[PDB]
């Protein structure tokens, strides 16, 4: 049972590092991304009309 | 005995343009021949598209995702009722 | 040294957890990354020339 307990110790210990790094790339990609699709699309239908 | 400008003005009534307003459109095309502005109507069309995109950006995301085919002529009537001023 | 061994094994397990997702992504990434520029670029010069 102790072994099982430190199993989850290590699981969260490394999953936290994975989570923070993935959050870093998420912040970068969110700054790069926003929601610019609708801006692209709206001019498209405006021009076609 | 009928002016060509009068002819185009009256013939712009049968049909309603998808986004362009029909009455200011006739006004601009008539102005082309009236004051001899060889390059007139492109300012009108660019202003119209710039105003239309700005107006549509003011709406919520739910409204635009649900539809866009109706808001364009809604803002078109907005444009004509502005043109009277 | 007990807690040391289970820390090592938990590191192993979380590492196996992390590597698989990156391999899965990299399959699709490598499938479409290399070719497209090769044709695109040369046609750009060709056409503008």
């Amino acid at each position: 049972l102790n072994a099982d307990r430190e199993r989850l110790m290590g699981m969260m210990s490394t999953k936290d590092e994975e989570f923070r790094r993935l959050n870093e790339e998420y912040e970068l990609d969110l700054k790069d991304a926003k929601a610019k699709y609708k801006e692209t699309h709206i001019k498209v239908e405006t021009t076609k009309a | 005995s009928i002016s060509v400008d009068a002819l185009v003005q009256e013939f712009f009534a049968q049909q309603s343009l998808k986004i362009l307003p029909q009455a200011p459109f006739g006004d601009a095309v008539n102005q082309f021949v009236s004051k001899d502005d060889k390059h007139a109507v492109e300012m009108f069309v660019m202003d119209s598209l710039s105003s239309q995109v700005r107006g549509l950006l003011q709406l919520d995301d739910d409204k635009i995702n649900e539809g866009l085919d109706s808001h364009i002529e809604d803002f078109r009537k907005v444009m004509e009722k502005n043109f009277l001023s």
